[PDB]
RNA sequence: AGGAUAGUGGCCUACCAUGGUUUCAACGGGUAACGGGGAAUAAGGGUUCGAUUCCGGAGAGGGAGCCUGAGAAACGGCUACC
RNA sequence: AGGGGAUCGAAGAUGAUCAGAUACCGUCGUAGUCUUAACCAUAAACUAUGCCGACUAGGGAUCGGGUGGUGUUUUUUUAAUGACCCACUCGGCACCUUACGAGAAAUCAAAGUCUUUGGGUUCUGGGGGGAGUAUGGUCGCAAGGCUGAAACUUAAAGGAAUUG
């Protein structure tokens, strides 16, 4: 605003509205991508210790 | 830096035969080089050659039977039509009867002789006589 | 924008007084009006009060310096050679 | 090597490079700048009429020594005051001032031939009659 | 000499050629086994260690980096592997 | 498509020579006229159920794609319902037996049916002259990734 | 080589022909992977991880010992750096030289080195922003670069 | 969006937005430039010329306008200015 | 422009030589030579040899790094450790003999792998002058730089070697 390109109050408010929505779409993907990184890789990381050394290897082929 | 491996390959073979060395080392020997040597080898200009298979594109040892005179490249690979190939042979070969002009084609890499018989053309890798 | 190609601070003089004279003042005037680093608080706040008086906006230490610079080249080398003389007396 | 782009898609550079180096010619520069049409006594012609204004005794160059019997002819088509050689023996008695003569080139596209300084033309006809015929006395130059 | 078998050069020539100029480039570097005499821990030491590595037991310098093959300690036992 | 203030101009934009009678009320309550562009160019769905008008659209508009079909990348998308594509190719100089990369910037009219971006390859089709400099409409966005799916930033 | 020098040294590493763990190896793939991560939890370069592996243990080359190559596993394990390494130390090198010039005005030799270091930075960045490890328009601003390398 | 046209179209008019082309040469200038089929030379590759027997364009001293007509901005049609 | 300004030293004064000698030589001496801040941006800026890549011939030297040596040398006489040596090795500056090869030759180990012509690429030249001139543009405080003709003039200009 000390530089030009905010010709009036409405121009500043409409720029803030755009910038806020731009960051709030940015934050929408930020939480969404952060969700998958926490979810998809990590949730089945316990599946390895769960099933990989559980079935088809130790119990059925034991007697 | 290195731009055409076959260019350096046949430039190395040319220097080898000129000095008369019966064997030469070629690298890094892409498969266009092997196909090129197959064309020459079956015709008898070169004899035995070994493709040392390391994981760095490999190297080639060629046995020169003292029969090759000059094998060159025509860079860039000019797109030659089925008709202009005779103009290319007449410009590049010491005589009509012998010598070969190597073309990579839809049907593979072969000399200008069976390029006519296959009735296929393409680019010009080089020549051998 | 880039308001002047070469005159810069001397542009206040308009067209008069000759280009060479205006060039000489343009050199000494940017050097006179620049903020300078302070030797006691370490922040670029030393301004020129009067010719030869260099007052820091903070810590209010005024240094006696050159007319158009905090430290002249001559004063700098004199300080060095006075130090050279005092090192041989003290060592 | 060879200092020229042999790459398959280098056609643009080849043509531009050749098109700049064609300016180092003499003939091509003359043809493209039209120096015959612009700065030449003949506007790209082979022959041009004119008026013999006076006679010049043009001393030859070394090692020769002779008077070359040229004529100061001003060309009707552009007024240029050029000097024209007069071949064959005599033939300066055959022509006088305020005649009309047909000039031709001198055999070297400029660059006066022989031991003649600064004369790049030779007179072919005079009074509409061939100076060759006059030399052989077949015809007679009319007094017109 | 116009004739020699590049496929089968003498092993001395292989040892007398640069580590990458040879028929198939292979590392002239190897590995070591270093026991600190005061302790009972063995550790794999690269021939060009490049670092002053200490055994996992105690902060004792068992080798010293240098230009090529890193220097080994005087008071230690090295075993080629 | 089905949003974005379609009726934002002065005159009422509507496909001409159609009407939706208020006498009969149906389930859809609306009628939008579209068509297949042709030449195996299956109509994008957003045109089928769209709300924009774009009289010059190959699908929802009155223009027919007859003539040639071009293909090229997009270099500018910064006009209303029209972009400029750069159809780079090779010209064969016969003397030097060599090619040169010569390009033509082709401007084309995009219907809002396609989300077209810079870099993404598109195919266009000749039509009746849309404007002074446009004669082609985007008819399919050639997109496996479109130089955007794996080359643009992920937050 | 040395696109900013006339030197043509060939020094490098000539990895062996064998594409498998040597006979004398002891640790398992998980054991080396778990050893790599904690080295990186210290805040370590995959280049430093590889060299420290080669010395502390007999991990000749981590990509051979594991099924996956070093920085590959780190990004899968969630330690992916914000910007690529070789770019990063170019950035740190650039700011090192740049602060050197502010104090040293008449170091013309270092001034020339600066544009060579930046030339390297920009060509690396141009390549990276195609592979998209760097977001597009990621620019070496040369102003707040020191914020990126601290 | 309309007007105009035989119709398309900034072709024109209103409103709207800032677009368009460019070192892959835009734009500007020159042309002793009408374009092409072709002509001369020609080992091949090419070079130069192509006003000129055919196709296409433009013109009827120079611009401009228009009537008739299917077809003209016609000129062995007209009107005006030079 | 500021400081600095010992020596040397354009210009200049000068005393000599010379037919003349405001040239060589001698004495002095200004700008400059030095530095900081700005310029200029050219040099026989030359290896008169663009840059990158490979291959082709032998050698001994040397510089920097690396490797091997129950090699010599040093307070203690394999016992505390660098330098030297031999053999290699990469990179560097080059050097010598021969030229297979190349070149007009001189010569070149690249100036070779080019009429058996094509590894990639940038720049430049097209007889000599006129002329790096005019003009125009552009950068410079200026000196000038970069870019850059033509008319006209000429049958040579030139290179390398041979004999005298």
């Amino acid at each position: 605003s000390k530089g030009n390109a905010f010709k009036h109050k409405r121009a500043l408010v409409e720029h803030i509205i755009q910038a806020k929505a731009d960051a709030q779409r940015e934050k929408a993907l930020n939480e969404e991508a952060e969700a998958r990184r926490l979810k998809n890789r990590a949730a089945r990381d316990r599946r390895a210790q769960r099933v990989a050394e559980k079935r088809d290897a130790l119990l059925k082929e034991d007697a | 830096t290195r731009s055409s491996v076959l260019a350096d390959a046949l430039n190395a073979i040319n220097n080898a035969e000129k000095t008369g060395k019966r064997q030469v080392l070629i690298r890094p020997s892409s498969k266009v080089i092997i196909k090129f040597l197959q064309v020459m080898q079956k015709h008898g200009y070169i004899g035995e050659f070994e493709y040392i298979d390391d994981h760095r594109s490999g190297k080639i040892v060629v046995q020169l039977n003292g029969r090759l005179n000059k094998c060159g490249v025509i860079s860039p690979r000019f797109n030659v039509k089925i008709g202009d190939i005779e103009k290319w042979t007449a410009n590049l070969l010491p005589a009509r009867q012998f010598g070969y002009v190597i073309l990579t084609t839809s049907a593979g890499i072969m000399d200008h002789e069976e390029a006519r018989r296959k009735h296929v053309s393409g680019k010009i890798l080089g020549f051998v006589y | 924008a880039k308001r002047t190609k070469k005159v810069g601070i001397t542009g206040k003089y308009g067209v008069r007084y000759g280009s060479s004279l205006r060039r000489q003042v343009k050199k000494l005037e940017i050097q006179q009006h620049a903020r300078y680093d302070c030797s006691f608080c370490g922040k670029k706040t030393v301004k020129r009060g009067a010719a030869g008086i260099w007052t820091c906006s903070c810590c209010k230490k005024t240094v006696a310096g050159g007319a158009y610079t905090v430290s002249t080249a001559a004063a700098a080398t004199v300080r060095s050679t006075i130090r050279r003389l005092r090192e041989m007396v003290e060592a | 090597g060879k200092g020229k782009p042999r790459g398959l898609n280098s056609a643009r550079k080849l043509r531009v490079h050749r098109r700049n180096n064609r300016w180092a010619e003499n003939n091509y520069k003359k043809r493209l700048l039209g120096t015959a049409f612009k700065s030449s006594p003949f506007g790209g012609s082979s022959h041009a009429k004119g008026i013999v204004l006076e006679k010049l005794g043009i001393e030859s160059k070394q090692p020769n020594s002779a008077i070359r019997k040229c004529v100061r002819v001003q060309l009707i088509k552009n007024g240029k005051k050029v000097t024209a050689f007069v071949p064959n023996d005599g033939c300066l008695n055959f022509v006088d001032e305020n005649d009309e003569v047909l000039l031709a080139g001198f055999g070297r596209k400029g660059k006066a031939k022989g031991d003649i300084p600064g004369v790049r033309f030779k007179v072919v006809k005079v009074s509409g009659v061939s100076l060759l015929a006059l030399w052989k006395e077949k015809k007679e130059k009319p007094r017109s | 000499v116009l004739v020699q078998d590049l496929l089968h050069p003498t092993a001395a020539s292989e040892a007398r050629k640069h580590k990458l100029k040879t028929l198939v480039q292979g590392p002239r570097s190897y590995f070591l086994d270093v026991k600190c005499p005061g302790c009972l821990n063995i550790t794999t030491v690269f021939s060009h260690a490049q670092t002053a590595v200490t055994c996992e037991s105690c902060s004792t310098i068992l080798c010293t980096p240098t230009g090529g093959k890193a220097k080994l300690s005087e008071g230690t036992s090295f075993r080629r592997k | 498509s089905t949003e974005l203030t379609v009726q934002s101009e002065r005159a009422f934009q509507k496909q001409p020579h159609i009407f939706n009678n208020p006498k009969v009320k149906t389930s859809k309550r609306t009628k939008r006229w579209y068509k297949n562009a042709g030449l195996g160019f299956k109509t994008p769905k957003t045109a089928i159920e769209g709300s924009y008008i774009d009289k010059k659209c190959p699908f929802t508009g009155l223009v027919s794609i007859r003539g040639k079909i071009l293909t090229g990348t997009v270099v500018s998308t910064k006009m209303h319902r029209t972009i400029v594509i750069r159809r780079a190719y090779l010209h064969y100089i016969p003397k030097y037996n060599r090619y040169e990369k010569r390009h033509k910037n082709v401007p084309v009219h995009v219907s809002p049916a396609f989300r077209v971006q810079v870099g993404d390859i598109v195919t266009v089709g000749q039509c009746r002259p849309i404007s002074k400099t446009v004669r082609f409409n985007v008819v399919k966005v050639s997109a496996a990734a479109g130089k955007a799916n794996k080359q643009f930033a992920k937050f | 080589g040395r696109m900013h020098s006339a030197g043509k040294g060939i020094s490098s590493s000539a990895i062996p022909y064998s594409r498998n763990a040597p006979a004398w190896f002891k640790l398992s793939s998980e054991s080396v992977i778990e050893q790599i991560v904690k080295y990186a939890r210290k805040g370590l370069t995959p280049s430093q991880i590889g060299v420290l592996l080669r010395d502390a243990h007999g991990v000749t080359q981590a990509r051979v010992i594991t099924g996956n190559k070093i920085m590959r596993i780190l990004k899968s394990n969630g330690l992916a750096p914000e910007i690529p390494e070789d770019l990063y130390y170019l950035i740190k090198k650039a700011v090192s030289v740049r602060k050197h010039l502010e104090r040293n005005r008449k170091d013309k030799d270092a001034k020339f080195r600066l544009i060579l270091i930046e030339s390297r930075i920009h060509r690396l960045a141009r390549y990276y922003r195609t592979v998209a490890v760097l977001p597009p328009n990621w620019k070496y601003e040369s102003a707040t670069a020191s914020a990126l390398v601290n």
